[PDB]
């Protein structure tokens, strides 16, 4: 736009939080659907539902990993990487039945004299292998 | 009895409710064979004690 807006820099906001960037490279909405609550026609649970809005749909800052040379990846489960963030995790633990969509912001500067490339990808039911 | 709903005794969501007890007809019920006897039969000759 010629009033500056561009596809590299955005800035999101759910509940308290904010995250700004300016280099990004869009952002992709997985299977072109965004999350929404469960429909009554599709519903099953018949209790009141809780839906704790601001005080769990917001940004949690997971620990910071390192990438080097030597790296060879790494991966993450939801809910469960979430589990004990705030209370998202409180709400979880405390029902036996619970929904959610995600808003996942992957984070990783360097400087024009470096280089690298890492594919990040969200599997549905990204069942893993055993060691045995 | 009495006739209760979870909207009696708990707060409740609007459901549309798709499930029916189309399975559990007194028809669908019955609506399979079931064996009633086995009946045994030979082709042997006849002979004076058998």
């Amino acid at each position: 736009e010629a009033c500056g807006y561009s596809d590299r820099v955005l800035q999101l906001t759910l509940g308290n939080s904010t995250i700004t960037t300016q280099e990004a490279a869009n952002s992709v909405v997985a299977y072109g659907r965004w999350p929404e609550y469960l429909r009554d026609s599709e519903a099953n649970p018949v209790d009141q539902p809780t839906e704790p809005d601001v005080a769990a749909c917001r940004f949690y800052t997971l620990d910071t990993v390192s990438w080097t040379k030597e790296s060879r990846g790494w991966w993450w489960k939801l809910p469960d990487a979430l589990r004990d963030m705030g209370l998202f995790g409180q709400n979880m633990y405390y029902h036996y039945l619970g929904r959610s969509g995600y808003t996942v912001h992957v984070q990783c500067n360097a400087s024009k004299f470096h280089q690298g490339a890492l594919g990040v990808f969200a599997v549905p039911e990204m069942c893993l292998a055993g060691d045995s | 009895t009495n006739p209760l709903v979870p909207s009696d005794t708990v707060q409740t969501r609007h459901v549309v409710q798709h499930r029916s007890r189309s399975e559990s007809s007194i028809e669908s019920f019955f609506a399979r064979g079931a064996c009633v006897t086995i009946m045994t039969v030979d082709n042997s000759a006849s002979t004076t004690n058998k």
